[PDB]
């Protein structure tokens, strides 16, 4: 419960065209962070030196 | 005077490579071209004679 993932668009898909090339450019783009409210939460186990 | 408008020569479009494909290349090169004017005119024909 101590993590969170702020978003602020989602998976957008985009189409344009290129007549200098004839090639058809698609763009794909989203904005998301995962984020903790506070500093704790989380331990990791690690392998020996 | 009179001026006439004279249409340029003709162009040539390119063979595109199959490795610039992809690139802008691909539109090939640009082709250009100026009008041109021609004038005419004329000159006078005279001559006389007395009685």
């Amino acid at each position: 419960d101590n993590f969170v993932m702020p978003r602020q668009r989602a998976v957008t898909v985009e189409r344009e065209r290129q007549a200098g090339k004839q090639r058809d450019a698609y763009y794909v783009t989203q904005r998301v962070n995962l984020q903790r409210y506070f500093e704790n939460g989380v331990v990791s186990g690690a392998y020996a030196a | 005077i009179l001026t006439m408008l004279v249409e340029p020569d003709a162009g040539r479009a390119t063979w595109v490579a199959a490795s610039a494909y992809g690139s802008d290349n691909t539109t090939g090169s640009e082709v250009t071209g100026a009008l041109t004017e021609i004038h005419f005119s004329t000159y006078k024909l005279a001559a006389k004679s007395f009685i």
